[PDB]
């Protein structure tokens, strides 16, 4: 059996009040679009959420119209195909779950809208997983089609190696090293799971400050109004 | 149950001072720290032992489990 | 002609319950949790309503609705995680409240104690249905397991289980009825909490010493009201830390996978606040015996006023009994951890001993010890 | 030894509530509508729950879910039509109760009267929302019109409309939040009704003769318990004729049509219990005047205790005022019928005249009649 | 406001009889009907006119609506 | 427009019920006439069992139709014979396709027209039988037909109930009125399947209430008979 747990990587957003590197989010979206979107899906995230996080409005619009998304029945009686816009969720790669299972070896690529909030370990898992591919150890013979990943439960993941060195060209020009690609995609997936990650932390900061201020004064109020009982100095004078 | 039908008491004199002339934090640390140390001394020997034996039981279970999950000569 | 505080018929009860209520002078912080429960309930009512604002209790859209709350609605994530962590914190304060009642001999108050037991039952049922609502993998599978536990009841087992399910398995009907039940029950808890306070006010309160404080009562308003506010602020501190720095710290990530009735998750552990009974349920090999032990674990609180024999009301002056009580608390923690762990060699036997000792302390060890110091103190 | 009925806290409260409460012997049948209200409320609390467990408050399944309840649910049609016709009967009883309060001068019990006005407001809001729930064409279009009425308020009237809507039109968020509010509110109604009874008890009920009957009070338990049992059963008679024989007799058939925001129904009306206010709404050409008239038509009940100038508090001995009261009742029925009809000749002028006459009676005719009344009787 | 101190009354004599000895429906039709007619005559004069005014305006309104929605001037 | 006339339906009586033979006859009227263009979606072949068709007949009727459901192991839609649980198949995949096929109008979902239309069955019956010729001076766009009972006096229905349209199973002649009455009754049942059960509950309730009112009234009068016979007496000094 055994379950090799993912080591705790020192992510930039790991800090108590540290938010994700949004430039890393911009880089991590491209790998999802050009690599992970080929078989996987992010159905719960639309192009609208992308603006203001790692893209501006015009780039988001252009990116959305790059793909083609289905709209409702036209005035003739059938589906009419239209380019995407801001209010369209990320395109599904496969028409239905059955098509997804059949197209692959027989497994199902889980949607990544929550894969970081569903896997025990979080980003440290996924990153390590994408970088955990290796030759199976002696005495283990995986079936044709199965690939060996120690971090995957059962060590028999049905995933072709998704990330290899120089898989795609980052627009800004950062090197396409597999480690960089995996790091950026993991940050992007964490953002996808927890979009409020920035604001939450920001809110927490304020909660730390004012409750560091309210708590003494309120306490200072209590000891103020409770001091009468705390300095009673009783006396007994029986006859 | 309201004030007046509570008890009978006699020859008990109670003084007091307004909250506006007594410091709300009178020698906070100077007398608080010995007080907290005394309170901790009173109860540590009767509070902690069950928790430490729980800690031992928990850690022991953790390894015993993962050893049971280890390999075996054959 | 007369103070409106003590003249207005509606103001009479409020003044006699929170303003001029005679309270013990030496009340410790352990009693502040009494407020912390009630206030917390309001947040659960306040937040839980807003979750009900945007929620379709339907198998094909419940999870989508929850995600839309946490991702699209303005500050919906705040309300959702505030609600969940508030429920967890509510159970924290409930356990601390029961511990305080056990320690300072408050179960002598009988009617309040039984009403509190009913409150506990209702709150746990409410939390169960609430965890069912998100319709994640753990939601659906834990609901299936816990409702299948009812099959252990003889004769009427299967029909009762199918009745609760609303069909043949946990599906559309089960979720739809669970949502409405989860809506109604907290109002029952509120009315029952009003009854709890009504019963308590007639006997004053139990100070930590345990002796009657009828001759040292103090007005409630300038006092604990402010102390209760301070306690509520500390509670808000803990809750806000939980929500704002690690929302899913007390929660299994597997719930974020949509509920698929084809894949059993690697672990079917319920929420953190139920394992203490769940572990007991795992301990007894017999299914019916397991269910009876599970229910009796909570029901044992009712027998407590009967089992008390020490002539001192409170635990302040009973050292050996204090060691026994802290052994009980350690046992509860051990049961929670065991319920968290799977059913394997090292954990089965530990669960057996934990359950046996947890029952033994309450039934045998505590009263027998209570005899001992009475004999020790020349009475 | 003490009698548990008058010593146990809960039993003491119930005993003073409806067991040994000194009530007048000459209480006529018209006071039964008090208890009946609560009874319907209880039934309304009950059946709605059993509706809430098969209702998915989403605009793509709400109508389908309602059809599912009516068709493919064991005795579900009975529950659904019980709910609708119980709402109709609840408003019948509420109107009769308000009429009884107006007639026998029960508004002299100030606090009870104000609480009753609050109950009327909140129950009418609840019923509006509940009627929005089934998501028929009439439901959706009535919701659009009624919420859009709020745009008349200056400055901030526009912003409230989208806030209540949850978007730019009555859509998903509006339906879900209306379900949530319709679930919560009746418990607020219950709380306010409890406070209503609390306030009533401090003075006692008003007999038809109006004069204080403290020398003739009789216990409640043997006499009025059976009288209200008879009243509730008699009400259930009419309710069961409604549900069992002609269920959709009170309701526009167009509601049984999937709501479509592309085709206004040819005939647009609110429910039968709201048409009376709709009449004044369509009477005043000015939109803001219409909304103010809508509020005032109900709020004018608050002015009634002040406008009472007759030295008698009871209308038994006021012939001219009796004719005025029955003219007012005919005015209300005329308003309802006019609201039913479309706004054309001669319905428009009849509606204007009826609105003016209603306000004129409540504000001017009754006090002037009372003054000449007192002049006619040496006081 | 409970039994015992409502008010003061003197020199009042009230006789009654067990419900198990006297009839539950004494002259329900012999005396009930004339009493019903008297109560009806007492209030009919002050009850009916507002409602017959309604009936008049109702019939006039429906017939006038029917007349208006017709064809004449063309 | 004219309102619907009060037809003396066999299911009109207070305690009367529908004619299930007529229900069975009207079902084939729906199946062979309406289902080609009209969409009945809220009812299913399961409801047919025990109301007008036995289990085997309903099963055979379901197996006659072909329904689209389920993805195969290749992610494709596969047809299959209709089972006892399939709802009555819609004829148009999308609502706008119905407009496209006709002149632009939508055949309403016949599940609830009896309950949705002001007038009930009496309207729809008069809608089908009460066809007529457009009076002089009335224009009509090509494609629309004149039916006075329809609000607006311009229907888009081709007259569908034309004589000898079908052959009834029992052998009753399928004349205008006969087939129209059968489909109207079937539509009434489809509007609310609990009509028979509703009248049964009402029947029980009528005598239960006629027995409870007198007894509860006697209870109340017996309990109150103490006060209804007091005789106050003043004895001032
Ligand atoms: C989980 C759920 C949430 C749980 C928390 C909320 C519920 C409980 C709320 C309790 C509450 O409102 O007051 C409790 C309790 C009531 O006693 P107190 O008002 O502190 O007065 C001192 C005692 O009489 C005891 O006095 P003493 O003999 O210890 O000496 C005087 C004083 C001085 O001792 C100290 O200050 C301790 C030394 C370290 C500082 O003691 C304290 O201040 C003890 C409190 C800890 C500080 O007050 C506190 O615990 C104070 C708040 C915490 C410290 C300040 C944080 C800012
Ligand atoms: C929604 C509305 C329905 C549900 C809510 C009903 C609330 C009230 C029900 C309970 C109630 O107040 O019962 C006592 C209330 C009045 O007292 P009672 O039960 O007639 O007892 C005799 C009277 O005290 C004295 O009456 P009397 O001196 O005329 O003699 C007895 C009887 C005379 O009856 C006749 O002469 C028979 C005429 C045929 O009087 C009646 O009014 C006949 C009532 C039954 C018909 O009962 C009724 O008025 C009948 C049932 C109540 C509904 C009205 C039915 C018309
Ligand atoms: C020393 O005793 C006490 C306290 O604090 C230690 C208290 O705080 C209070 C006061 C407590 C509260 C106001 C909160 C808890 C009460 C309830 C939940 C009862 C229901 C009443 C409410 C106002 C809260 C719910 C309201 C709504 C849904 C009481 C009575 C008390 O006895
Ligand atoms: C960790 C759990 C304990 C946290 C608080 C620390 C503690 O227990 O301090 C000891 C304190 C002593 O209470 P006291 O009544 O003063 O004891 C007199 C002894 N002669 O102990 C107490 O006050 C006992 C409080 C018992 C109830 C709350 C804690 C248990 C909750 C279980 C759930
Ligand atoms: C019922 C219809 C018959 C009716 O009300 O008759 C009048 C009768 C009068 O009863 P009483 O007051 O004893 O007569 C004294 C005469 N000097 O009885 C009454 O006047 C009693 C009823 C008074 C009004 C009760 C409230 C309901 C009125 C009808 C619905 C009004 C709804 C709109 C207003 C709210
Ligand atoms: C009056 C019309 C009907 C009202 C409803 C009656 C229900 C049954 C009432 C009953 O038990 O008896 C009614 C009638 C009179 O009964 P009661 O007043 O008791 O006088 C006869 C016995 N001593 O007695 C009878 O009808 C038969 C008595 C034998
Ligand atoms: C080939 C098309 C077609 C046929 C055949 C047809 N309908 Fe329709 N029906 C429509 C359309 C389109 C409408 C809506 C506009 C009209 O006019 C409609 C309207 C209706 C309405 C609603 C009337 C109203 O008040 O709006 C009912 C009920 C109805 N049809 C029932 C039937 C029945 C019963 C039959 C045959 C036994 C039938 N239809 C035959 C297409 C058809
Ligand atoms: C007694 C107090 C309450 C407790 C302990 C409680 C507990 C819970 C819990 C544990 C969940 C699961 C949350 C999650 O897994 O993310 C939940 C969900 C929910 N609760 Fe409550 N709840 C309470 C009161 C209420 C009330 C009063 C309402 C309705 C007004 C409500 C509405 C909901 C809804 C709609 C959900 C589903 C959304 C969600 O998952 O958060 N709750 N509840
Ligand atoms: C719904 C959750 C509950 C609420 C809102 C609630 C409310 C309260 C409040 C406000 C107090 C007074 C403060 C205090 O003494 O701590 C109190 C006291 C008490 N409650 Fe509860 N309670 C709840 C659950 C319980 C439970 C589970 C029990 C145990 C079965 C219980 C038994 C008691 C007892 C014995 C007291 C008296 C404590 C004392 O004064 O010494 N209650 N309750
Ligand atoms: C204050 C008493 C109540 C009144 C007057 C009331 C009134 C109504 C009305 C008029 C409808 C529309 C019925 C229809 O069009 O078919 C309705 C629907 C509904 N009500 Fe209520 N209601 C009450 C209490 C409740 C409560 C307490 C609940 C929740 C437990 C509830 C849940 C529902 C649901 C789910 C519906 C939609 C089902 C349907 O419309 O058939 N109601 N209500
Ligand atoms: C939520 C619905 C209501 C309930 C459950 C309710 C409950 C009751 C009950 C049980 C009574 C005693 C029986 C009686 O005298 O009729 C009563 C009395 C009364 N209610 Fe209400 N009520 C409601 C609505 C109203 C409304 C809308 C008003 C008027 C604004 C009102 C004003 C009164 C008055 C004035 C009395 C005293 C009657 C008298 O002294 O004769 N109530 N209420």
């Amino acid at each position: 059996d055994l379950e090799l747990h993912a080591p705790s990587y020192p992510w930039s957003h790991r800090g108590l009040l540290s938010s994700l590197d949004h430039t890393s989010i911009r880089r991590g979206f491209q790998v999802y679009k050009q690599v992970c979107s080929s078989c996987h899906s992010m159905d719960y995230v639309a192009y609208r959420h992308l603006v203001g996080v790692c893209y501006t409005e015009e780039e988001a619009k252009a990116l959305a119209e790059e793909v083609e998304v289905q709209d409702g029945p036209n005035e003739d009686g059938e589906m009419f195909m239209r380019p995407g816009k801001l209010s369209d969720y990320f395109p599904k790669p496969y028409p239905n779950p059955e098509a997804a299972r059949a197209a692959n070896n027989g497994a199902l690529p889980p949607d990544l809208s929550y894969i970081v909030r569903a896997r025990h370990g979080g980003e440290d898992y996924v990153f390590s997983l994408l970088t955990g591919y290796c030759e199976p150890p002696t005495g283990v013979s995986l079936r044709e089609g199965l690939y060996f990943n120690p971090y995957f439960p059962g060590q028999a993941i049905a995933m072709a190696p998704p990330i290899y060195n120089e898989v795609l060209e980052f627009d800004d020009g950062t090197p396409a090293t597999m480690s960089q690609v995996a790091k950026d995609v993991c940050t992007f997936l964490r953002w996808a799971s927890e979009p409020e990650h920035d604001h939450r932390k920001r809110m927490g900061l304020k909660m730390l400050m004012m409750m560091g201020l309210l708590l003494p004064l309120v306490y200072a109020m209590k000891r103020h109004k409770w001091s009468v009982l705390k300095s009673r100095k009783l006396a007994y004078r029986p006859p | 149950r309201e004030f007046g039908h509570l008890t009978r008491m006699r020859h008990v004199i109670t003084y007091s001072l307004s909250p506006f002339e007594q410091r709300a934090f009178p020698h906070y640390f100077t007398k608080g720290i010995p007080n907290v140390l005394r309170r901790t001394r009173a109860c540590i020997l009767r509070v902690a032992p069950p928790f430490v034996v729980f800690y031992l039981v928990y850690t022991w279970g953790t390894q015993e489990f993962e050893k049971s999950k280890r390999k075996n000569p054959a | 002609m007369t103070n409106i505080r003590k003249s207005h018929p509606l103001m009479k009860i409020i003044n006699n319950a929170f303003i001029d209520l005679p309270a013990p002078s030496n009340i410790s912080s352990w009693w502040n949790f009494g407020s912390l429960l009630g206030i917390c309930l309001i947040l659960q009512i306040l937040t839980g309503l807003f979750l009900a604002m945007h929620y379709t209790s339907d198998t094909t859209t419940a999870f989508s609705s929850v995600t839309h709350i946490c991702r699209d609605v303005n500050y919906g994530w705040v309300i959702r995680y505030l609600h969940a962590n508030g429920a967890s914190m509510f159970f924290i304060c409930l356990f601390i409240h029961v511990g305080r009642g056990l320690y300072y001999g408050s179960y002598m108050f009988l009617e309040t104690w039984n009403i509190g037991v009913v409150l506990l039952f209702t709150v746990m049922a409410t939390a169960f249905m609430g965890y069912v609502l998100p319709w994640g993998q753990m939601s659906f599978w834990g609901a299936t397991v816990i409702t299948n536990l009812l099959s252990a009841i003889p004769y009427i087992g299967t029909d009762l289980v199918e009745w609760i399910w609303g069909g043949f398995s946990v599906d559309k009907a089960t979720l739809t009825r669970f949502f409405a039940f989860h809506f109604i029950l907290p109002f029952i808890i509120t009315a029952l909490a009003a009854v709890h306070l009504l019963f308590l006010h007639e006997t004053g309160s139990n100070n930590p010493t345990g002796i009657s404080s009828d001759m040292d009562k103090i007005p409630f308003h300038p006092y604990y009201t402010i102390k209760d506010i301070l306690g509520a602020l500390f509670m808000m501190l803990i809750l806000l830390i939980l929500v704002l720095f690690s929302p899913d710290l007390l929660g299994d990530p597997d719930n974020y996978t949509p509920a698929n009735p084809l894949n059993t998750p690697p672990h079917i552990k319920p929420e953190w606040y139920f394992l203490f009974a769940y572990a007991i349920l795992r301990s007894i090999p017999n299914k019916l015996g397991g269910v009876l032990a599970l229910v009796a674990s909570i029901l044992i609180l009712i027998l407590m006023p009967m089992l008390h024999t020490s002539k001192q009301r409170s635990m302040m002056f009973r050292p050996l009994s204090q060691c026994l009580f802290w052994m009980l608390v350690a046992d509860l923690i051990t049961l929670t951890w065991i319920g968290g762990q799977p059913v394997e060699h090292p954990f089965i036997i530990i669960g057996q001993l934990a359950s046996i000792l947890y029952f033994l302390i309450i039934l045998v060890l505590m009263p027998i010890t209570s005899i001992i110091e009475n004999n020790l103190l020349k009475w």
